[PDB]
């Protein structure tokens, strides 16, 4: 491929959207907790938001 | 005797005679025509229109909307049941345990 | 656009408690520190602040030429 | 007169000319070593009668 | 590199390799005295060798391809033009003469290095001892100003007081009206403008104050033009000379380890050639000076060090 | 940075002799020696503020 | 102000409890940054020689990575062991001494005065 | 100078060092400043000039002051406490005379009259050598007495350095009184803190010693010591204007560099005892230390001066001098500020 | 304390109000400075003498060594003055200024 | 927020790695990417602010500045592409490193959650535009213009960042988060007075304060149009922001101590009015106009009511695209006559009718023709400052009629009347030009019909 | 040095206006007895009766500012009754740097003058008052 | 041959970067091996295996 140079910032874009994804996996301390949203955790199923 | 001996000053360039046809980029036409076409579609067929037609189909800004909805359900409650509208107490004036005075 | 790109209430929700939860835990813990520090240097009983003096070890026990030391 | 030479004034040429005067006058030293040590004798009898830093 | 303190503490002792042929020679005199072969002469039979005179492009031929370089990038200047007309304003004469200059102190730098690294005596020819003489006839024509001068004084003083003087000096005596015909029948056009003056007031600074002070430092042996021609007398004459004259007896192996450290950095030899004086022959416009700086960039050989150009052909760049 | 590496190495280079109630050769006391014996065992490790106070 | 610490065994770089610790990752962020800050060392020593700035010497730039990644471990080891002893300290002291620091009854929002100042 | 002799001078001046940091002993520490003196005396004569013997005869005459008020504190001490463990003094006027002996070695305000004609007397690396090692060996001894060190005294040593340092800046062309009179404004700014807490100390001390090293490094590197030729390297490289412009912006006090780092937490560091006023002074006079190397940039790299025609010969040659660590010691000038906390490994 | 005491610190705070004023000769600050030298050892001496410090009694005459290696020194920074300037007085020793 | 700070740390190298020819194509292009990628930060709800992670945040108060930073990091590089046609390429490569780094600078500073990282950064800003206005310029002056706008900025913040780290030695943290919650309310005394000031004069510095913006026109006349519109437009609303996230802790002290604040900034507003009525720079007098603006943008919030925050915010945003489309009008005219005299070039619209139109557009935004966001948001703090009290709107009204005045004369000795004889170089309409005129115009005009992403942090 | 401020320090404000003027014309003299000897140890004078004016001459002017500053403070306090007001020293201030401009004749440091050192005694004033430390001890 | 000289580095010195070669991987694996070597030590230490 010869336009190596012209996939730099999408490539960094989906990194950087891999990264925040695995930052908010770290922020389930009150998963399923609050005293508003809190719900029954359904059938065929194991988190309520990933 | 002249001092610090210096290229004489460079006049104003202009781009219109060796390139009747520039866009004010570059001196190479295929330069100055791929940075416009670029621009020209980044800029405006790109961002412009596809961002306007995010914005106004935008899901409910801060829940705006449905700030009306709710409403539309609570008077709909207290207009046929007797009670006022809304009350002088944000909050209820029997759970606060008042100062001394 | 909601389905796609834009974050669930209940998981931004979520994600502020935790936030708040970990930063008011730091919060408490900055302030136990500084007075943890005030109190140690105000008394000087704790590990901390532990000043150098003159080791024990460096006591001669031997009996010496004169009868008096 | 407001914008260009009053406000223009108060603020940063004093604070320039009185930087310009104090380093004009800290550095104006003559390179004397008797003078020098005539400096630190009399910091050593100011710091010791005057202040009385040994209480 | 190739040389160092831990080479000295190693054991490289340069009054090792300094035997009884290790003599430092520099031929000097007037503009056409018929030296040009005769330092050479004391090349080719005496186990030595000698570099030509420095001229304005004797570093682009030293460095890099050793294809000399263009006024532009190199000097600036032009011995031609100073030879047609040399009371111009913008002081070519004297941009020549500091390029000239520049170059006999990089020539004696890599000939003392030479000498302090293989122990071979090395003829040379106007050696930066004898480069002022010419500026001094520069100043009696009128030619240059009093703060040109000045600036020269002062490059030389604090550029020689850390070297020594060579071993001995060979000068060749012609008379002004034989060396004029000579330059009248040399045929070169860009020749024929050389004053009397100028010839007569080469010889009088010559003779007058550069003697009293070279011939306590070194030895000199002044000759005469139909001699210069009898090689055989001239090296008679260098073979049986006594050397006690100089600094060049109480010189011991740290000294010459210090210079030899000195010299063979060429960045500081020539650090006090640009000292900021400002003259208005010298200075250089900073549009201009970065003009010709990214002018000499794009020329092959100088855009990187000296083995980093992979448009010249160097290979294995990425493993050096 | 106070690098004890008396300590480190285990070699004595210099606590043979600064304090009074040391090690002395032929077994001398000096004029203060039970004092100094009081004064150091007393405030051994517990800090100098509290040794001082 | 840990020199109390640092008192009795000295010169020690980790010492015994250090290796209790969980040790910092290889794919710590600080690392990698500090892996960055070799690369850049790497760089200037390309630029400032007169060398090809992205090319020349590859075995000089994996020397400065590999250097700055080993220190910067070692003192990212230093550090949390320094962080954790602090900690540890803090707990310790303040099972150590409660009659100087007791508890307090946090109050509701119900009985608490507050005193409302009007923006107009 | 013989290079035999130059390492045994060497190994001689960090023995002394080494000597003052390990030793349990106040004789042994004399020892150790005496011997100090003894071997940093012929690194300023290397090359044998009236200026070297000038500012030697300055330094010795000012550093052989110190150790005599240094042993009269010392002989206090031991008369008034009967030993000779490095530990807090038993005397304020021991503690009184120790201070002055330290600020006189170090060359804190009013004992500042020193330190600018001695840096200029001496070449480059000597200055070096001077003002990065000769740093070391007062800041253990001020470690090791900080309990007996009067308050109200060194805050006033520290913000008349601050002050002076700041005002003496403000008015120099040559490079070498602009480091001395910076080196004071960092020694007040370190100095400050002392009390407080130590190891922010020993951590401006740590990016003082880098910072100055990395600037005495490229002044070598450029073989520049006025102001005129300093500027004049723009024409010679482009990366020296660079690397020179990032560090100065680095000890002036700029985030995200690394000089922002010590100073900031200093005041971290004096918040936490209510001392409110005197780091916003401290911080004042760090701006009129800012304005001088401002002032300075602008020489250098900001604007590319005039220069000469004999420079295109230096264009032939590369620059074959030894930068020792230039480039690790200028990264962690310039980017240190996102490892701020390994601070905590000086504990 | 006692008296003795009180006169050898008052020799030495008299020689050092000698050093700290000069009076145009470096070698006499040389000697007061070598005087402040004696007024510690003196002291020193007899402050062991008094406390019967034995393992101490090094310490004076080290003390008193250590003074002459650099007293010496002094004087080898005297004669390369001399080896420049045709005397040593100290007003004449004011280039480092500029 | 990661998911923007690595596309610009990630197109550094990209504008490192580019070709000799195709630098500005490649930013342009991937700039725009990120312009279009920043759109999705507008996640917003009524109650909750989109907490990305511990140290970013993003209400609806800094994402509008946001999008007006990294879609304004184009129309700069657009800007200043043509005079840098002769600069090396090693140093265009630098100039547009340095914008990068200012843009990436920018958009950690208003969504940092701790005040501290929002400081460190926020004159971690310092660094580029200092060294873009002393290196990139074209007069004597920008030296000077080195100096006022470093040693005012920072002599303003450097108490600050004291009272910040007493903060964090009070409450324990330092957290927007949490210090919406732990808030206490500050007494009246001296100590609270001087961390009031301490707290309000670094950004009073920066917006600029009258009697404190003699930075602002020494610092504009000079610039590169890329650091004339970066400083007008985007780097002069870091005050903005530090008043809406500061003045949170400062109540109630406020409301009786800004009196002095709020009398300097309408009288120095009524001032900076007049002078642009007397002016003849084109860069100086839109800088005035600036001073006028933020002296509004500064009553606005000091009066703090809700009306205020959305007149504010609004005025704020409008009035950074306004100014950086009439700093690239001036631009254009100085490129094309090599001078910054207003009475020199007159009578354009005979030789340049489509920059005429422009100027126009720009004209009428400038004094606030309805229904643009400019009339909005000046409108909500005309009914604001009535609500603090009656007499203000004379202090108003006065200004309504000078910010026209001028606002159309500027245009009009530029525009209208006899073309100069004597200059005879003024060239056709670049496609370039007018494309980045249109750029920074149509937005303006599209934000009208949808002003409620703009309207601050609590429409 | 440490009695004379508190000896300052030790009479409340506004009451008497002999000994707290007095006080001041100590300290200024103690400060000018100061600043003028430092001035003749790093400048030479030119000779003994030289060097002794100018130690009298800066002396004379710190006791002007000192008995000046003290003195205006006490009426100031006096007239408006209000012990409790830093805008007393203010005024004293303003009245020393008119003291200052006088004796060095010059005006525009004398309205430089009344501002810095009005802002310096206003200082003092609510250091006073809100207790804050020059010089704090270590407490963490 | 384009130089008039040979310069100094215009050969590659296999030694020296043989040398810096066999440094750095002797350096990388002492750290993988210390690594292994703390995280065994620590699942030891707490049982947390
Ligand atoms: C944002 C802060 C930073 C600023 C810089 C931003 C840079 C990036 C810019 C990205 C692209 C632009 C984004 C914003 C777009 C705003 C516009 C938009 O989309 O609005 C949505 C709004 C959405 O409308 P809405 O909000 O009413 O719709 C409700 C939403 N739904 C449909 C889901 C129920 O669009 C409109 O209002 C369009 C109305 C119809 C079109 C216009 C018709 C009339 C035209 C004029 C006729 C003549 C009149 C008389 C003239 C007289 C002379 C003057
Ligand atoms: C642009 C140039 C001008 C900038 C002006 C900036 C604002 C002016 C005031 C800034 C003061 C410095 C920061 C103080 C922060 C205090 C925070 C706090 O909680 O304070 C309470 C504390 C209170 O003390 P405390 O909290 O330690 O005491 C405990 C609490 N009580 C009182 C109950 C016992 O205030 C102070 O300690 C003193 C505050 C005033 C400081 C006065 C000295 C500085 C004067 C201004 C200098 C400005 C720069 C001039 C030069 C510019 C460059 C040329
Ligand atoms: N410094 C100088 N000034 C003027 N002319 C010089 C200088 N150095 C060398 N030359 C000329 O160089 C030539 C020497 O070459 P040759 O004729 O081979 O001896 C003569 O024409 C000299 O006049």
């Amino acid at each position: 491929r010869d336009h190596w140079i012209h996939v730099l910032v999408p490539v960094g874009f989906v990194f950087g959207y891999y990264l925040d994804r695995k930052n908010d996996e770290k922020l389930a301390a009150f998963r399923n907790k609050s005293l508003l949203y809190k719900r029954e955790l359904k059938p065929q199923e194991e988190v309520t938001w990933k | 005797t002249l001092r610090w001996q210096e290229d004489p000053e460079p006049e104003d360039e202009n781009l219109y005679e060796k390139n009747p046809d520039s866009h004010g980029y570059d001196k190479d036409p295929a330069v100055d025509v791929w940075n416009m076409r670029v621009v020209f579609f980044f800029g405006f067929s790109i961002v412009l229109v596809l961002g306007s037609t995010f914005v106004a189909y935008l899901p409910d800004y801060r829940m705006q909307e449905w700030a009306r909805r709710e409403a539309e359900r609570l008077v709909k409650y207290r207009e046929a049941h007797g009670l006022p509208l809304m009350e002088s107490n944000c909050f209820d004036p029997s759970k606060i345990q008042l100062p001394e005075d | 656009i909601a389905r796609t790109f834009f974050d669930a209430p209940e998981k931004n929700y979520e994600r502020t408690m935790a936030i708040l939860q970990i930063e008011s835990e730091k919060a408490e813990l900055r302030l136990k520190e500084l007075e943890v520090r005030r109190l140690m240097r105000a008394k000087g009983d704790g590990p901390w602040f532990q000043y150098p003096t003159i080791d024990k070890a460096l006591i001669d026990h031997s009996p010496k030429a004169t009868p008096d030391n | 007169l407001l914008d260009l030479i009053w406000l223009e004034t108060i603020l940063p040429k004093t604070i320039s000319l009185a930087q310009m005067k104090m380093s004009t006058t800290i550095t104006s030293q003559k390179g004397l070593i008797k003078l020098y040590f005539l400096s630190f004798l009399i910091t050593i009898l100011i710091s010791t009668t005057l202040l009385n830093f040994h209480e | 590199l190739q040389y160092g303190p831990l080479a000295y503490i190693l054991g490289e002792k340069t009054t090792k390799k300094m035997t009884e042929n290790s003599k430092l020679i520099t031929v000097d005199g007037n503009i056409c005295s018929g030296k040009s072969k005769l330092a050479k002469e004391v090349a080719e039979k005496l186990g030595l060798k000698h570099f030509p005179e420095a001229g304005i492009h004797y570093a682009d031929s030293t460095t890099g391809d050793g294809k000399p370089l263009p006024v532009r990038f190199s000097g600036n200047c032009s011995l031609e033009k100073f030879y047609d007309d040399p009371k111009s304003n913008d002081g070519n004469s004297y941009r020549l003469q500091a390029w000239l200059y520049a170059s006999r102190l990089l020539q004696y730098a890599d000939a003392l290095e030479h000498l302090l690294s293989t122990g071979q005596g090395v003829v040379l020819e106007r050696s930066i001892y004898s480069d002022f003489v010419f500026l001094e006839a520069m100043y009696r024509q009128g030619f240059i100003r009093k703060q040109c001068v000045d600036h020269y004084n002062q490059v030389k003083k604090v550029t020689v007081c850390e070297y020594l003087p060579p071993h001995v000096v060979i000068y060749v005596d012609v008379p002004v009206s034989e060396v004029q015909s000579r330059i009248q029948k040399k045929g070169n056009p860009h020749e024929m403008k050389i004053t009397s003056a100028y010839l007569q007031d080469i010889e009088n600074v010559y003779k007058g104050t550069f003697l009293p002070e070279m011939s306590e430092k070194c030895e000199v042996l002044q000759y005469s033009a139909w001699e210069a021609e009898d090689a055989e007398k001239v090296v008679e004459d260098i073979q049986y000379l006594k050397y006690d004259k100089g600094p060049w007896l109480d010189q011991d192996d740290r000294k010459l380890h210090n210079l030899r450290m000195l010299v063979q950095d060429k960045l500081e030899v020539l650090n006090y050639t640009s000292i900021p004086v400002f003259l208005p022959e010298v200075t250089i416009g900073a549009h201009q000076s970065d003009r010709v700086f990214q002018e000499f960039t794009e020329l092959p050989g100088r855009k990187y060090r000296a083995g980093y150009n992979e448009d010249v052909g160097d290979k294995w760049i990425w493993l050096k | 940075p106070f690098f004890d590496v008396q300590k480190k190495l285990g070699v004595d280079l210099d606590h043979w002799m600064t304090i009074q109630s040391a090690e002395q050769p032929h077994r001398i006391p000096a004029r203060c020696h039970a004092f100094e014996k009081e004064w150091i065992e007393c405030a051994h490790g517990i800090g100098s503020i509290r040794a001082e106070k | 102000m840990m020199t109390g610490r640092q008192a009795r065994a000295p010169l020690q770089f980790l010492p015994d409890e250090a290796r209790s610790l969980p040790p910092p990752k290889l794919t710590d962020p600080r690392l990698a940054y500090i892996g960055f800050l070799g690369y850049c060392s790497g760089l200037i020593d390309n630029a400032i020689r007169r060398r090809p700035v992205l090319s020349a010497g590859l075995h000089r730039q994996f020397l400065y990575i590999t250097s700055f990644v080993f220190v910067g471990y070692y003192l990212l080891k230093r550090q949390d062991y320094m962080y954790a002893v602090r900690d540890h300290d803090m707990f310790s002291y303040i099972k150590s001494h409660p009659e100087d620091f007791p508890e307090k009854d946090k109050k509701t929002y119900r009985e608490v005065f507050e005193e409302f100042h009007p923006v107009r | 100078m013989n290079p035999i002799i130059l390492i045994i001078i060497l190994m001689t001046v960090m023995l002394g060092t080494i000597i003052v940091m390990i030793s349990t002993h106040w004789l042994l520490i004399w020892i150790g400043f005496e011997m100090n003196m003894l071997a940093i005396i012929p690194i300023m004569m290397k090359k044998h000039n009236p200026r070297a013997t000038e500012a030697s005869t300055k330094y010795f005459l000012t550093q052989s002051t110190a150790s005599m008020l240094l042993m009269m504190a010392i002989i206090i001490n031991l008369m008034f406490s009967g030993q000779w463990t490095v530990m807090k003094l038993f005397n304020p006027m021991a503690s009184m005379l120790m201070t002055m002996a330290l600020a006189m070695k170090l060359g804190m305000a009013p004992f500042h009259f020193w330190v600018p004609e001695v840096t200029q007397g001496i070449p480059l690396s000597s200055g070096l050598i001077l003002l990065t090692w000769q740093k070391l060996a007062p800041m253990s001894v001020l470690y090791q007495i900080l309990p007996s060190i009067n308050l109200d005294l060194i805050l006033t040593l520290s913000i008349l350095s601050i002050t002076i340092g700041g005002w003496g800046g403000l008015n120099q062309t040559q490079l070498r009184k602009i480091m001395a009179y910076s080196s004071i404004a960092h020694m007040g700014w370190m100095t400050a803190v002392l009390l407080y807490n130590p190891t922010m100390t020993l951590l401006n001390l740590i990016i003082y010693i880098i910072m100055t090293s990395t600037m005495f490094t490229l002044f070598m590197a450029n073989s520049t010591t006025t102001t005129l030729s300093l500027s004049h390297t723009w024409n010679k490289a482009p990366i020296m204007t660079i690397l020179v412009l990032i560090t100065l912006l680095s000890m002036g006090g700029l985030p995200p560099l690394s000089g922002f780092m010590p100073k900031w937490m200093i005041i971290q560091e004096m918040t936490k005892n209510d001392s409110i006023i005197l780091p916003t002074l401290m911080a004042i006079t760090a701006l009129l230390n800012l304005y001088f190397y401002m002032r300075l940039t602008y020489s250098t790299a900001l604007t590319m001066f005039p220069s000469t025609n004999n420079m295109k010969m230096k264009w032939q040659f590369p620059t074959t001098k030894r930068m020792t660590l230039l480039p690790t010691m200028t990264v962690l000038s310039t980017m240190l500020l996102p490892l701020t906390p390994i601070l905590s490994i000086l504990e | 304390m006692s008296l003795v005491y009180m006169n050898i610190m008052m020799a030495f705070t008299v020689s050092l109000t000698g050093l700290l004023m000069y009076r145009s000769h470096l070698m006499s600050s040389l000697l007061c400075l070598e005087g402040m030298m004696l007024s510690l050892f003196i002291l020193a001496t007899l402050m062991i003498l008094n406390s019967h410090f034995t393992l101490a009694s090094m310490m004076p005459i080290i003390l008193l060594v250590f003074a002459a290696c650099e007293a010496a020194l002094g004087l080898s920074l005297l004669v390369m003055v001399s080896n420049t300037y045709g005397t040593d007085y100290v007003q004449n020793l004011n280039l480092l200024q500029c | 927020m990661l998911k923007y700070i690595i596309p610009t740390m990630m197109l550094m190298p990209l504008t490192w790695l580019s070709k000799n020819s195709m630098i500005w194509i490649n930013t342009t292009l991937h700039s725009l990417l990120i312009s279009l990628t920043s759109l999705l930060l507008l996640n917003q709800f009524g109650d909750n602010s989109l907490n990305f992670s511990l140290t970013f945040f993003s209400d609806s108060l800094s994402t509008p500045l946001l999008i007006l930073t990294m879609w304004l990091l184009p129309l700069m590089l657009m800007a200043s592409q043509h005079h840098l046609s002769k600069e090396n390429l090693a140093r265009k490569k630098l100039f547009i490193s340095m914008l990068i780094l200012l843009q990436l600078f920018l958009i950690m500073t208003f969504t940092a959650t701790e005040l501290i990282f929002f400081y460190i950064m926020f004159e971690a800003t310092l660094v580029p535009t200092l060294i873009i206005i002393t290196r990139w310029g074209n007069q004597t002056e920008r030296l000077n213009a080195g100096l006022y706008f470093l040693f005012y900025t920072l002599a303003g913040s450097l108490p600050l960042l004291v009272a910040l780290i007493y903060i964090q030695n009070t409450m324990g943290s330092l957290n927007f988060l949490i210090l919406q919650y732990w808030v206490q309310p500050m007494p009246n005394s001296w100590s609270n007075t001087f961390m009031w000031l301490a707290c309000m004069m670094a950004f009073m510095v920066k917006m600029p304060l009258y009697g404190l913006h003699l930075w602002l026109p020494k610092a504009h006349v000079e610039a590169p149009i890329a650091g004339s519109m970066v400083l007008a437009a985007i780097l002069l609303k870091l005050g903005g922001y530090g008043m809406m996230r500061i003045t949170l802790l400062l109540n109630p002290i406020t409301d009786f101590m800004a009196y002095p604040f709020i009398m300097l900034s309408l009288w120095g507003m009524i001032m900076t009015s007049s002078i642009c009525l007397r002016q003849t720079d084109l860069k100086s007098l839109i800088a005035y106009s600036s001073v006028s603006h933020m002296a509004l943008v500064i009553v606005a919030i000091l009066i703090q009511t809700p009306w205020s925050y959305m007149g504010a915010t609004a005025l704020m945003i409008a009035h950074g695209l306004t100014s950086s489309m009439l700093f690239c009008l001036a631009n254009s005219n100085y490129e094309r006559v090599h001078s910054r005299t207003m009475i020199l070039a007159r009578g354009l619209q005979t030789l340049l009718p489509l920059m005429a139109a422009w100027w126009l557009l720009a004209s009428l935004t400038n004094l606030a023709l309805p229904p643009s966001i400019n009339l909005i948001g000046e409108l909500f703090v005309v009914m604001s400052t009535f609500s603090w009290s009656n007499i203000t709107i004379i202090l108003m009204g006065l200004n309504m009629v000078i910010t026209a005045l001028y606002s159309l004369y500027m245009l009009i000795t530029t525009q209208r009347g006899k073309h100069t004889h004597h200059i005879n170089n003024i060239l056709p309409s670049f496609t370039r030009e007018n494309a980045l005129m249109s750029l920074h115009m149509l937005p303006l005009l599209l934000l009208s019909l949808n002003p409620k992403i703009i309207l601050g942090p609590l429409y | 040095a440490k009695t004379l401020l508190h000896q300052y320090w030790d009479i409340p404000e506004g009451t008497e206006c002999h000994r707290k003027t007095y006080a001041a014309t100590s300290i200024g003299g103690a400060s000018g007895l100061v600043v003028s000897a430092y001035s003749v140890a790093l400048k030479t004078p030119t000779s003994f009766l030289e060097g002794v004016a100018r130690t009298g001459r800066y002396t004379f002017t710190a006791a002007a500012i000192g008995a000046i500053f003290g003195l205006t403070s006490c009426i100031s306090a006096q007239v408006r009754e209000k012990p409790d007001d830093p805008l007393n020293y203010l005024i004293g201030g303003c009245a020393g740097g008119l003291t200052l401009g006088a004796r060095t004749r010059s005006y525009g440091i004398g309205a430089a003058a009344c501002a810095y050192m009005g802002l310096t005694a206003a200082l003092v004033k609510m250091g006073q008052l809100e207790g804050w430390k020059v010089f704090a001890e270590p407490k963490v | 041959k384009f130089y008039i000289q040979e310069p100094p580095h215009g050969s590659p010195n296999w030694l020296k970067v043989g040398l810096t070669l066999g440094t750095s991987a002797f350096l990388w694996i002492y750290l993988i091996k210390q690594h292994n070597e703390d995280v065994l030590e620590y699942k030891r230490r707490n049982g947390l295996e």
